[PDB]
């Protein structure tokens, strides 16, 4: 056990579980030779790229699973939030850390995985004939981040037990509480919107129900913290 | 507290249809498999059903399995028992069962209280109430006969219950294809006849309530 | 297809002594379970997988058996475990045990017999009805003969037994003796004896038509 | 490695994420067969689950090793004794836990690793079949995966007397498909 | 940990604890200058020697104590009792492996000790005068063992409390769980018969009782795994 | 000055249904919690911060909401939940809400009427009440009126209702109506007819003054 | 247990000063805030007052803030409220409560039976109690009409609580600033006149007790 | 449940010897001590004996030590007393007790509820009971005096339990070496006289039970 620190942002982590670096590559910056190598693209370092904890969600036996959407997620939060709005272009890789605290009396299992261009499709109307789109809280919930109501297919369609297929790591109580994973920037384009475009979704949903007997907390509070990764921005507006 | 009240029954010509239900409380319904038992007039039990915890797979015995159909519905915690073309040996009570899962078998755990049913042809019948008073010591037993009604039950009460301490109801017994039982009452020669007494006779099947005051012969 | 019987159907005890109750199998058998009915309420849950307690049941039951002969056994017996027992099986067809009263054991008491003429209201309606009431006696075990005029008749006895009383222990019986109007009016004496093995001699009760 | 959907049974729509997950109690006593599959990849049941079995769909033979993982998500103080055998094609699901001992098994200790894996040594979808008129290049290697209580489940006052485990599975570097076969119930809609 | 494996057999089992190699000999073979040089006893690797996994007993607090003997419980198993059976012959050592299951909240202690001609001895009627023999359920249980029914003389008239002059291994449970015992071939003759003549007998008894509060897994499963070691036969029927 | 509205006020389920509370803010509120009130008993603890129950409380019961709209429901419901459920609040002026009568449905019951003339003791006073008792009817909804002499009279008019019986689930009421001496023996029959939805036309009890 | 149990109050005179009191049993006191709530008769509920877990900080509403004075003294267990300048607005009911702590906000868990405090400036009053016998089928129904006491409560009570199971009581009503209630009771034909029925009033307020035989008219 | 129920007792002659023994439930009884106690007429608490867990030692007191012999028999639960050569100051009720281990000493957890013995040499002889009327208001107290029996107890019953709510049973006296006790009932005048008051005596010890109609003088 020890501390890292980036800035002004302390957190207590375990010395250095299994990382996943999605796809096997590193988020990296982007060259000269570009489509804009006019505009150079400033890249925060200071305040900007650091450790951001977000607002807990707690975990519960009845709870089916959460999500969050990227960059969606910061564009509200801090000086981050601050670049991704009154800039034009963005391209930035990711850091996330997600760690529960339970005694050794709970159980469960929390599949933990990011699915690039996670795209949400709702119960269509239930008979099938409604073309009803997902609302804007539904396909960016920000920072609190939003519950899935059809866990099994995603709520889009597809089934769960395939997404493993993605950058995942797994968080069985009873041998881990933290999971950590790797992002680059993954996007048919160098740079793209911040506000308008979510290259992808955090995923974390119990795939074994959590479980204790009477007396034990009932809520094992789930944390997310996140850091950006070599993030560059263009156009200042 | 884990709750089994079951509904349904009553008095059913032979082959015609009823349907049983059973509503649970203070459990997980859904994780649970879930049976109907039958005890005919106290002595005899016999598995009649069971179900899985969800839709899955129905068992049934060889004495029903064809008529009984046994279902569940786990939005509001019900059991379910069709029962059609109803015979006369399907007269009983039946209970809904909880069945837990120990280390290779299966037990039942919680029984409900259990409806009856009764298959029959004959009629539904207000019953008679006659006096027992005797035609010489410090203590009285008086009684009163209550004869010829169908179906069961009927409920003798003394005085409207004060001199429930001293009272012996005797079981119904059925001949005539008409039930008939008695019940005999205790008491102090300081309080008969000095003091009215009184049996009262109910038989909530027809609606009928029969009053006998018990006069010295 | 898979039975079982049970031995014996009726017992009683002291109590303060042991209790032995069987269930015998028609073919070998996995394990038995076994539950609890008092009168008026269903069956409770007492022993499970032949040896293991239900939450609630005393520690003086127990539990063993093996291939096809298990047994409940309780020591020591005491005034609260009386109810009817049975067993169950859950190899194949999952079938129940015939039961074992268990009853309390207690001094002889003889009955306290009373006899009553018919109503004068069921002989207007074609009917008389003779009754007579052996009240608290035990054991349950008893004979009783009506003696009309000397003769002594069977036809048309409806006999009746009580449970076992809550606080003295014993039984209660009514005997019911349903003849026609004209049948009644055509002797003179009508009498229940009771015979049992408290007393030598039978309890008598009579009366004589032509007085009421 | 995609979740094997052993518990294949429930289908009331809300209880759909219990086929992930198939669980192991204190109410099982020693010997008892906790569950058991084929290793049939292409045809349904547990394997559709999986990406492995979704694929087989787009072609019409194959061969190759398989492996399965399980993973223990109880209570971190339980523990206890999973015997898990593989019947191999033709051989009948072991009577008893004893018999399946005899086979090849694994006696999987979830007090000191809550992961295992099994592999399937062979399996091959090359057997000809023409049945109703309809013909269909099936199994008949339909090996079995058994799994037994070697031990109860035992654990301390105040951890859950039930937990779940999961499979997963996937296909070793030696495995192969042939012959294209687009298939699908799902297809665009008018 | 660490699992290992003897053809198709394998087992989850801890590191390498303090193993007992009985009376500071291996199992080893038996040289061509012996009573059989002719029929060349053949020695089984392949299948017959392997770990097999006995029908796990349940301890209870009112376990008295459990014993099989040997080779009689194999010579009903597998493709052992298969040579044990049809071949006039047998010579073998083993490895015998006891363990246990159970949270940090029970505690017992089992001595776990093998006993060379392991002669049981019943009651005699009662007062003394009955000269009953043990049965033959009694004298060779099979693979499912038998209990003890006067432990602390050990069903034979000697004290328990000297039981540790033989090969013994004690599994306390709040410091282990699994006790090991490496056993070499025992008898005044080379080879001699695997089905009338049991060499010796495996004994498991609680010293100190099995005890827990109402909640705990109230039977600890122990689990007896075995494998044969330089085993041979002669003469084949 | 921060409200809560509760709606309904009254509520009557079968039993066996659902039962859906509702208490509504005037302003964006945390979270909300739920007392029970039965009769001569103080408030007991039912859920907390929305959705937790108390140690006590049946399964059935539930708890959600959120922003300034909040539910307690109830399914499936039971004769043992009937009481006065308030909601309260903790951001600002700790307030209540204004309760929910929940009630037994039950089949309708039509009034047991009757009349009883004022009291020789009470009239040697110059006073003079005349009293009407509706007993066991359901459900409590009901008109009553006096009828003097062929008029109709409101003044005086004293109408009272019991909470609903633990036995059979209805309700009891009484009418007083309270004139003087003089004004009493100014007429001669006074009259209470009971209006009901049991009944299609009312149920009277009469008498006349002059008779006592 | 945990008990809270509190005293003092009745009638008041408006301007006056009543100080109530509630005593603490089975719960470390000092390791709680305690507040006092007031029922309105038997309808609204209104936060008073709280006290921190130990002497810290004081709470009011802005109803109270100015009269009531919240103490406790954490040695015999046992909260106090003074209210001075006593107002026709403070009839009511109080309890005394205990807040324990949530997430974020508390919650009430067990309340004391409550006081009652009545401020008023009427006179204490005996009532009065007529008969209710009526001037013709098998069930009597009497009553007992007791009429213009003050203050609440008084007891209705028949033969001596034997009548108790066909009894209804009709709360008080308030006119003339008096209060006025009803009693009815129910009777088999077989008991009455043939038997005497007797109400009971008892006043404990004036400690006027009252017995009405029902004659028959 | 923990249950101690003991056996035996009665009344003695000063010389004989007795046994009294005392069941166990719901404990494992071998793993504990047990002992017995004495109380003098519900005043003095005396030890008298204790067992080892086993066999094991025995432990008497000085005024007992030669006399009584306390024995177990560890496969039906059951302590033993005997005693021999009882004399007069034996008379008393005899509990048994259970004797866990505390840090350093010992404590008696669950008593039972005793049995009796009372030494002595006279006879046994039934009750006399003689009526308590008045040789003038509303209430009236009655009363029975019931004189010079052996031994205890008695018991008086008032028309049967129906006027358990005004009665007072004064202890029994010793005097003439015989008891000497009384009771008295209250009851409304309007009961009586014009109602059945009676007094019930029944003495077990003879099985004597004598009525006594309390007539007005």
């Amino acid at each position: 056990v020890a501390q890292l620190t980036i800035g002004n942002s302390t957190i207590t982590t375990q010395e250095a579980a299994n990382i996943i670096v999605g796809y096997g590559e590193w988020p990296s910056y982007c060259s000269d030779s570009d489509a804009t190598a006019v505009d150079k693209p400033t890249r925060p370092d200071v305040s900007v790229n650091r450790f951001y904890t977000l607002d807990t969600k707690l975990w519960e036996k009845s709870s089916k699973g959460w999500y969050w959407k990227f960059p969606d997620v910061l564009t509200e939060t801090g000086v981050f939030g601050q670049n991704a709005q009154f800039h034009y272009l963005y391209r930035s890789g990711f850091c996330i850390h997600v760690q529960c605290n339970a005694s050794k009396f709970h159980q469960g299992a929390l599949l933990v995985a990011v699915l690039p261009e996670y795209v949400i499709g709702t119960v269509a109307g239930g008979t099938g004939t409604e073309d009803t789109h997902p609302p804007y809280k539904q396909t960016q919930p920000g920072a609190d981040g939003f519950e899935l109501q059809h866990p099994y297919v995603l709520d889009a369609g597809i089934p769960i037990s395939q997404l493993t297929v993605c950058p995942h790591q797994w968080i069985n109580l009873r041998t881990n509480n933290c999971a950590t994973i790797i992002v680059p920037y993954i996007n048919a384009l160098p740079f793209d919107s911040a506000l308008n475009h979510c290259n992808f979704g955090l995923l974390v949903v119990p795939i074994s129900p959590l479980d204790y007997d009477q007396g034990a907390t009932p809520v094992i509070p789930i944390t997310i913290t996140l850091a950006p990764m070599c993030s560059e921005f263009a156009g200042l507006r | 507290e884990v709750k089994l009240v079951e509904s349904g029954g009553g008095s059913v010509k032979p082959g015609g249809s009823l349907k049983l239900s059973c509503a649970a409380s203070g459990f997980s319904f859904s994780t649970y498999g879930m049976s109907w038992v039958r005890q005919t007039p106290e002595k005899r039990l016999e598995w009649v059903a069971t179900i899985s915890g969800g839709g899955g797979y129905t068992y049934y015995p060889d004495s029903v399995k064809g008529r009984f159909t046994i279902s569940r519905d786990n939005a509001r915690n019900i059991l379910y028992l069709q029962m059609s073309s109803l015979r006369s040996g399907d007269t009983a009570m039946y209970y809904c069962a909880r069945r837990v899962t120990t280390v290779a078998e299966y037990y039942f755990d919680y029984w409900g209280q259990g409806t009856t049913l009764t298959v029959s042809s004959p009629k539904t019948t207000p019953p008679s109430v006659y006096p027992l008073a005797p035609a010489t010591n410090s203590m009285v037993t008086l009684g009163c006969l209550v004869k010829g009604y169908f179906p069961e039950p009927v409920t003798v009460t003394w005085n409207s219950g004060s001199l429930s301490s001293g009272v012996h109801t005797f079981p119904a017994v059925l001949q005539s294809d008409l039930y008939t039982l008695s019940s005999s009452v205790t008491v102090p020669s300081s309080t008969w006849p000095s003091e009215t007494v009184t049996c009262n006779v109910a038989h909530p099947a027809s609606s009928t309530k029969v009053d006998k005051k018990i006069v010295p012969r | 297809d898979i039975v079982l019987t049970q031995s014996p159907a009726i017992m009683s005890a002291s109590p303060g002594e042991k209790v032995t109750m069987t269930c015998s199998a028609s073919s070998s058998v996995s394990y038995i379970h076994w539950y609890q009915q008092k009168s008026g309420t269903s069956p409770k849950r007492w022993i499970y997988d032949t040896s293991r307690l239900a939450f609630g049941v005393p520690g003086r039951f127990s539990g063993s058996g093996s291939g096809t002969s298990y047994s409940l056994t309780i020591s020591s017996m005491e005034a609260e475990d009386a109810a009817t027992y049975y067993c169950q099986q859950w190899s194949s067809n999952y079938t129940f045990g015939g039961g074992t009263n268990l009853e309390i054991k207690r001094a002889d008491a003889a009955p306290t017999v009373s006899i009553f003429p018919p109503s004068s209201e069921q002989l207007t309606s074609g009917g008389a009805s003779v009754v007579c009431f052996l009240n608290n006696f035990y054991p349950k075990d008893i004979n009783v003969k009506w003696k009309i005029d000397g003769s002594e008749r069977q036809n048309g006895v409806l006999n009746s037994w009580t449970d076992q009383d809550s606080k003295d222990s014993t039984y209660s019986m009514s005997s019911t003796l349903t003849l026609t109007k004209d049948e009644y009016e055509r002797h003179n004496s009508y009498t229940c004896e009771a015979t049992h093995k408290t007393s030598t001699s039978p309890i008598v009760k009579s009366f004589n038509r032509n007085e009421c | 490695e995609t979740i094997l959907e052993v518990n294949n049974v429930p289908t009331n729509a809300t209880s759909l994420m219990e086929r992930l997950r198939f669980p192991v109690s204190a109410q099982a006593g020693k010997g008892e067969l906790c569950a058991v599959f084929r290793a049939d990849p292409g045809r349904n049941g547990p394997w559709q689950s999986t990406l492995l079995g979704q694929l087989c769909g787009y072609y019409t033979q194959w061969s190759g090793s398989l492996e399965v993982t399980f993973m223990f998500t109880g209570s971190f103080m339980a523990t206890g004794k999973m015997l898990i055998a593989y019947t191999p094609p033709g051989g009948p699901l072991p009577k008893d836990r004893a018999t399946a001992m005899l086979g090849t098994h694994v006696i999987w200790d979830f007090g000191l690793q809550s992961s295992v894996t099994l592999v399937i040594p062979w399996i091959s979808n090359t057997h000809y079949r023409a049945h109703a008129r309809d013909g269909v290049f099936d199994y008949y290697t339909t090996g079995l995966v058994s799994i037994w209580y070697q031990t109860n489940y035992v654990v301390p006052i105040g951890a859950p007397n039930t937990a779940y485990i999961i499979a997963l599975a996937a296909a070793q570097k030696n495995f192969t498909m042939k012959l294209c076969k687009d298939a699908s119930d799902i297809l665009q809609t008018g």
